[PDB]
RNA sequence: AGUAACUGACGCUGAGGAGCGAAAGCGUGGGGAGCGAACAGGAUUAGAUACCCUGGUAGUCCACGCCGUAAACGGUGGGUACUAGGUGUGGGUUUCCUUCCUUGGGAUCCGUGCCGUAGCUAACGCAUUAAGUACCCCGCCUGGGGAGUACGGCCGCAAGG
RNA sequence: CGGCCAACUACGUGCCAGCAGCCGCGGUAAUACGUAGGGUCCGAGCGUUGUCCGGAAUUACUGGGCGUAAAGAGCUCGUAGGUGGUUUGUCGCGUUGUUCGUGAAAACUCACAGCUUAACUGUGGGCGUGCGGGCGAUACGGGCAGACUAGAGUACUGCAG
């Protein structure tokens, strides 16, 4: 049950003593929706093929973006080859305001309200690996608490503590409306 | 030469904690000391230590790492820097990492932090973050 | 919990390994001194990782984790195959083909052509054919038994926790540490200790505290298939 | 360069105690007479380009200590002055 | 860099000064 | 480098400015063995204003001035603090054995090389002599040609900058 | 009505006629040129021009760089300027809290009301990111009067070039 997102396909032709040797990238994204996503680069000499490569490869790839409700915990600003991303989180009812290939990534992971920009190389591969670096310097509330050595309470503010008990008490309603 | 004693603080605490540095030794002085004082307070080293030396005093910052060796600063930030000084007023004042980072603010009422300066109403010059 | 008398560990000498050019360290509890050259391997902490280390195997071979036979160097190959002949196991003395535990969908099939060959050498097809062909067909029969050999009997996916030649098959621990079930080696003093979860400090060049330290394990995973 | 009796007779006759060796009255007066010797020696030597510079480095340090003296103390910058010759 | 970029100034280079040798005694006069 | 005797922040950078600045080149006066732009022939070639060969003048040299530019390159501005090491080499100091010399080893200060972590880079690669981590001050960049050209101005005997 | 980019086929000529914001479509068979048939976006409106902002982090304070892509002056000395080791005493200029006066209406906000709804109109807060007074505060920068020796500079003894 993930969905998959295919974000650039490309011909690469090494060439030969007798001419060219044409081959397929694909460069597609498998995510969850939860907050799991993977990237995956499949090479293969038919393009089915190379999506079907690039697909296995991802799914071994995932990796928790640590979510609070449905949006990021704070600002963050990743880098890749040369893609820079500037993953910033926003209110709820906002909607995923990222550009080309860092919307697949965000929206295979879940994340709804998020403001991006793409700052730096606007390469298809090094965008996606740009927000995934962005994504991986990410922390927790609790998580953050935890290397401190103090409570949630005095790390975290006020604000940050009420949407995340919120989204317990919503998610926990709904979850205990669906299967009791 | 040396113009900002404040900033080779920081640098002397990342560089130290980025390569595994168990102890951290720099020259003594009252700001330095204090900036100290707050990062043991919210946590961020384990504790420190003002001895002498041969001209003058000598602060000693044991650093903390984790029980599975994973690092206890994620970094460190000077802001206002000679040259530009940067001062927030009670009102505005900066926000690292969102809510969960800190910053060292200098004001009238002495060295205060972040959350310090909102619940007293006071404002003063930026210092430094650290997250 | 010591099994070696503590006098006759001085008789035996924990000072040895290598030279001041050599020496990549991250640890400062691990160096004690420096005298001839030589550094020296302080025996607390050593048996302090032997003790953890034998408790984790304790617990893992009783509740049925599996460990693997490897061994390249001139001074433990011969070691490791009285070792393996007396509990039965196969060994691999030459050759960690590498890309061999990700790379299950080839070597398997290897497997599956010594098992055709050898049934087609139990049939007997010997004189249908030109005899260069059976030549090569036990050349690579040898081949295979001496490249690749303790892997007759898991079908398991397997765990893996014995480091060899760390220094020299570096990216053997890493084709390992892909799917990297975690590992221990007997520490070449050159050999970053941080890596591997159980740095024990031991040898690289010594036969005598390479097959004390294999034989310690051996025993003590023995015991753990005794008590299944 | 200045013998070792040079310096000391300099140094004890512009020095403020029996043990100074680098007030701003020893050092300026020691710079003063290593500058007019050289000088000195540059009007046989007209194209010694790399002993003009050691000159260069030598003026523009007098001028750097005179400027401290004149800071710290009016009076005391006058006379060193006047008793030296020299005009700022 | 590459030494083409050299030789593509170096023309312009090479090809003014001809001007002012071949103009010399010209602009002398018109300088008056 | 050693001793810390001496003043007690006197430091750093430095717009304009000033000095120094390979080679070629210019002026006045000397000098000129060899080498030699220009210039003659000889040869190769379809053609040789060239490579090759035989000759040869300014120059190359000295004294006093001028010019002020080079791939004037580590193509890397100056100062300061920190961040694993191994091996060479050039200066100055000293403990462990002493033959009582020194490549005996040990430690420390200052240069100069090769390799190699963390880290950085688009990559090549840099890596305690950073292109790593930070602070201060200056210069410079903003698509390629037109063009570092024209016009105006400053400097220069001129070439020209 | 190609990718951007919401919307595809037949027919008429084929380097012509033409299209065209970029890549680019027309060398007698085109989703890109005229013609019709369908389709999308809007709608009393729809397109093209001219101008500005944006995307352009493409003058970057927020928010960039200089080894090889454009970019370190050929190298030093130094004027104005910028910048400042440890510490004690003091002022309160910068900095900061509160208070008063202003910051005139409309405007853009928020709330409410009235035009049959809206456009439009009215009432009350917010704003008016600042300036001039009084009352504190003294952590930092700074002005003043001091104090140290770790920076910098002298001294004495050697040493290499």
């Amino acid at each position: 049950n993930y969905i998959e997102r295919v974000v650039s396909i490309n011909r690469v032709s090494k060439v030969v003593k007798g001419g060219r040797r044409f081959s397929f990238t694909a460069l597609v994204i498998v995510g969850d929706g939860k907050g799991m996503v993977g990237v995956g680069y499949g090479k293969a000499k038919e393009v089915p093929a190379a999506i079907a490569k690039g697909v296995e490869e991802a799914r071994k790839n995932f990796f928790r973006v640590p979510l609070i409700g449905s949006t990021i915990t704070h600002p963050v600003q990743g880098e890749a080859a040369a893609g820079v991303v500037m993953l910033r989180p926003a209110s709820p009812g906002t909607g995923v305001i990222a550009g080309g290939a860092a919307r697949a990534v965000l929206e295979c992971a879940g994340v709804h309200d998020i403001l991006a920009k793409s700052l730096g190389s606007d390469n298809a591969i090094n965008v996606v690996h740009a927000t995934v670096a962005a994504l991986k310097l990410l922390q927790r509330p609790e998580e953050v608490a935890a290397r401190r050595g103090l409570p949630i309470e005095d790390v975290a503010p006020a604000g940050m503590l009420k949407a995340r008990r919120e989204s317990e008490a919503l998610a926990a309603a709904a979850a205990r409306e669906g299967s009791a | 030469t040396m113009t900002d004693p404040i900033a080779d603080f920081l640098t002397r605490l990342r560089n130290a904690n980025s390569a595994y540095h168990d102890e951290v030794t720099l020259p003594h002085s009252k700001l330095k000391a204090n900036i100290a004082e707050i990062l043991k307070r919210e946590g961020y080293i384990s504790d420190y230590r003002t001895e002498d030396a041969r001209v003058g005093k000598s602060l000693v910052v044991q650093l903390k790492y984790g029980p599975s060796r994973e690092r206890s600063i994620a970094g460190l930030r000077r802001v206002s820097k000679p040259g530009l000084r940067v001062y927030a007023k009670s009102t505005n004042l900066p926000r690292v990492l969102g809510g969960l980072g800190v910053a060292i603010i200098s004001t009238s009422s002495g060295l205060l932090t972040d959350r310090q300066a909102a619940r007293q109403g006071v404002g003063g010059e930026v210092l430094a973050y650290v997250w | 919990m010591a099994v070696v008398t503590m006098k006759q560990l001085l008789d035996s000498g924990a000072h040895f390994g290598h030279q001041t050019r050599r020496w990549n360290p991250k640890m400062k509890r691990f160096i004690f001194t420096d005298r001839n050259g030589i550094y020296i391997i302080d025996l607390q902490q050593t048996l302090t990782y032997i003790d953890k280390a034998y408790e984790f195997v304790k617990e893992t071979v009783a509740h049925g984790g599996t460990v693997l036979f490897v061994g390249t160097k001139k001074q433990a190959q011969e070691s490791i195959a009285e070792e393996a002949t007396r509990v039965g196991m196969p060994y691999v003395n030459q050759r960690w083909l590498g890309g061999m535990l990700t790379n299950f969908s080839t070597v398997h099939k290897r497997l599956q052509r010594l098992k055709e060959l050898e049934a087609m050498e139990q049939t007997g097809g010997f004189e249908g054919r030109t005899k260069k062909e059976i030549l090569m067909l036990t050349r690579e029969k040898n081949k295979l038994e001496r490249s690749l050999g303790g892997i007759r009997d898991m079908q398991k996916v397997p765990s893996a926790v014995w480091v060899v030649d760390t220094n020299k098959e570096h990216i053997a621990v890493g084709e390992a540490r892909k799917l990297g079930i975690p590992v221990i080696a007997i520490l070449d003093t050159n050999c970053d200790p941080d890596v591997v979860d159980y740095p024990i400090p031991g040898n690289d060049d010594a036969i005598r505290s390479a097959a004390l330290l294999t034989k310690v394990i051996a025993s003590a995973v023995a015991e753990g298939l005794q008590a299944r | 360069a200045l013998t070792a009796e040079q310096k000391k007779e300099i140094l004890g006759q512009y020095g403020l105690h029996d043990t100074d060796t680098g007030s701003p009255e020893a050092q300026v007066a020691l710079l003063t007479k290593r500058i007019q010797d050289l000088t000195e020696h540059l009007k046989v030597h007209k194209h010694d380009h790399h002993s003009r510079r050691g000159l260069l480095l030598l003026v523009g340090r007098r001028r750097r200590l005179l400027k401290y003296v004149a800071q710290v103390d009016v009076a005391r910058y006058r006379s060193l002055i006047e008793r030296l010759g020299l005009r700022r | 860099g590459s030494v083409i970029k050299k030789r593509r100034k170096r023309m312009s280079k090479k090809k003014h000064r001809k001007l002012l040798r071949r103009t010399r005694v010209q602009r002398r006069k018109l300088g008056k």
